């Protein structure tokens, strides 16, 4: 798998996507942070890893996704859609803004772990423009 | 060694300790960074108007500009004492206006009163009322023998210590007082990028938001307070008193600077913190150690520990380069520097001349 | 000692606390690392609003702004006590704000008030009717004696301890409170972003009990002391949405310097927080020669066996 980009090309979501392409797993940070499966446009300017993990390992974790309002209905998403891959250990909903609709949210926190579930879990994306990508980090 | 100089690197709590007219921390660029600023007057007057004050140097001075409201309240507080019209002439007199039953009467600017200097200055004025003798002549007399009116400053040594401005009336000449002390503002020793505190009003009796929204700006910091006291001036302005009840003065000074903290806005953040540190460098000139915190202070475990590392290293190379001694004597939570386990050690040791 | 000082260390989840514009949780910056924060008035109304405080305080303030709904509600709760007149002109004289049948009238913010207050002043004004007393003269013989509006302050304590300001109406003069407690923002004690770790809060209060008194009217210093203690549990255990130090003292005293120097520890941040609050709490006690009346409620100075003997410790004085 392979981490990478500079998308000018923010016109809209859809270039975005359509200009990356030019399927993987952005996820902006307009600037942008990107997961794909291979490893540079003048449309797309660019600014490889396969995790060991471990079993029962804590670590932090980022996901722009779209749960289809109240913070337990979210949390309990989040829970659900990850599966037996992992025990949340702890989260917070970010509501952010409307996008253009698109109601995403920024899940942030920290997981402990439940392996190859999450690795797959990772390289799918989750939920239904940016939403889907999980980051994780050690502590 | 005529000059005290107290520094105190009270480190502090989230809060807001002083702002301005945008509710917005006051600040000040030194070394090229934000300092969060707490003005050297917000610290007088919260040792000024402090229990400890009342209690351990006595009554604060009355500071106003209004001569209607401070008659009366001479008619009341000195009623027992003058007769109405001694009174009325004496602040007529040390004013420069008018004093008659008018309901606004204004001095020409903020002025601080003692209300025994008045009382003094009243009997100086029946006296002469007595003896015929026109203000003029009794101005000249008067102003023959300053050290009398300085005692009945014993009375306000806020003003002693802080000195007193006047333009008008006999004060001119009798009431000019330069402060003793001499008080930095509070600087922090790092930089700081102020915290916006989003805050918000629920109506209980309205169905949408907030009735009210907001924002306001806070942070915590590592302060350094400086003072000093001129000593002699101190004596001065007292009316000669004893250097032993000058070093007092100076030690209850100390005590406050270590202790007081401006009470602004801290019903809702709580910044009652004491001093982490306490540094009296008795001594001959002023000699200020801001200067160790021009090189902006980083973080290592906390601000705390490398302030005062700092202000330790720069106070040994200020002591070695110009070749500084006299008395030192630390206190925190140089060999020249005696160590002090307890700030009741300090003061004592303060009270002790050195 | 007259300022009670309570250190309640709690410690549970760094997150979905409190919110920002942003719907972000709030924090702040100390000892140059991040902290996770509660605002002190998140605190204050999660404390006034919750049931405890319902069934040992009493019955909150109706903070409002909205002047209108307002006297629609002392008209359908005090109809029979007094005047439909009455009523009104008690609401416009102590408001400013001329009422009428508006249905939008708003006072210049949003403050705090007590029902058994507005009767008080709905009395006096009859008296002033049956008497024909000047608004301006009236105002006079209120300014006489503001303990009794502060005993009608008893029945609305979350005001005598948070105080409220007033720029209009009669209020100016007469409904000016200086609040009673005094709480700092809770914080954390640890640099929030080695295993997984429930945050540890950091929370201060104190009380100055004279003027806890005096804004009720010259209540006895044992009424005082119970609230105290009413507000030492809620700040103990209440959460929006372990570790216990109740101290007397004469100048109020903050322990958050404790973890200035933000605490770290692999697994658990509880035992080196209360470690560093010892270790600071000696520092500061030696220093600067305290010794007023401890009390320490803790599981790993009058050490304490559970939070309830502390409680009734507090009810006690020293």
């Amino acid at each position: 798998m392979y981490l990478s980009v500079i998308i000018a090309w923010s016109r809209d979501l859809y270039q975005l996507h359509q200009g990356l392409w030019h399927d993987f797993l952005f996820h902006v940070e307009c600037h942008v942070l990107l997961q794909s499966a291979q490893m540079s446009t003048a449309v797309a300017t660019v600014i490889q890893v396969e995790f060991q993990l471990q079993v029962g390992v804590p670590l932090y974790f980022r996901l722009r996704a779209n749960p289809i309002i109240k913070e337990a209905e979210q949390i309990a998403w989040l829970q659900r859609k990850l599966g037996n891959a992992a025990r949340v250990e702890d989260v917070h909903p970010i509501s952010e803004r409307p996008q253009y609709k698109i109601q995403t949210v920024c899940f942030e926190g920290v997981l402990t772990i439940n392996a190859p579930a999450l690795i797959d879990l990772v390289q799918q994306g989750i939920g239904p423009m940016g939403c889907g990508l999980l980051s994780l980090a050690p502590l | 060694s005529n000059f005290i100089n107290i520094h105190v690197l009270i480190s502090h709590s989230p809060s807001c300790l002083n702002r301005d007219d945008m509710n917005m921390q006051k600040d000040a660029i030194f070394g090229g960074k934000r300092r969060v600023r707490i003005s050297s007057q917000s610290l007088k007057r919260a040792m000024r108007k402090s229990g400890y004050y009342a209690q351990n140097i006595g009554e604060s001075s009355l500071r106003t500009i209004h001569l209607a409201q401070l008659r009366d309240v001479l008619r009341q507080k000195l009623g027992e004492r003058f007769d109405q019209k001694i009174i009325d002439k004496t602040l007529a007199l040390l004013s420069g206006k008018s004093v008659d039953e008018a309901e606004k009467i204004s001095a020409d600017a903020v002025t601080p009163w003692v209300v025994g200097e008045i009382a003094w200055f009243c009997e100086q004025v029946a006296k002469a009322e007595a003896d015929n003798l026109d203000d003029k002549k009794l101005l000249k007399v008067l102003k023959e023998d300053i050290a009398a009116i300085r005692v009945n400053l014993q009375q306000g040594v806020d003003i002693a210590l802080s000195g007193r401005m006047a333009t008008s009336g006999m004060m001119t000449e009798l009431g000019k007082v330069d402060g003793a002390m001499s008080i930095a503002h509070a600087i922090t020793t790092h930089q700081v990028d102020s915290d916006i505190d989003w805050f918000t009003a629920v109506d209980d009796l309205q169905e949408q938001g907030s009735a009210h929204l907001g924002t306001q700006e806070f942070s915590s910091g590592v302060f350094y307070r400086y003072a000093n006291i001129n000593l002699a001036q101190l004596q001065e302005n007292l009316g000669g008193a004893s250097r032993e009840q000058a070093l007092e003065i100076a030690t209850h000074v100390v005590h406050m600077l270590a202790t007081e903290v401006p009470g602004a806005k801290q019903r809702t953040y709580a910044a009652f913190n004491p001093a982490d540190m306490v540094m009296v460098n008795f001594s001959d000139m002023p000699l200020s150690m801001a200067n160790a915190f021009e090189k902006a202070v980083k973080a290592k475990d906390g601000f705390l520990q490398p302030s005062i590392q700092a202000f330790n290293q720069y106070w040994d190379r200020v002591a070695n380069g110009y070749g500084l001694n006299g008395a030192a004597a630390q206190f925190s939570l140089t060999a020249q520097v005696k160590q002090m386990p307890t700030l009741e050690q300090l003061k004592s040791w303060v009270r002790n001349n050195g």
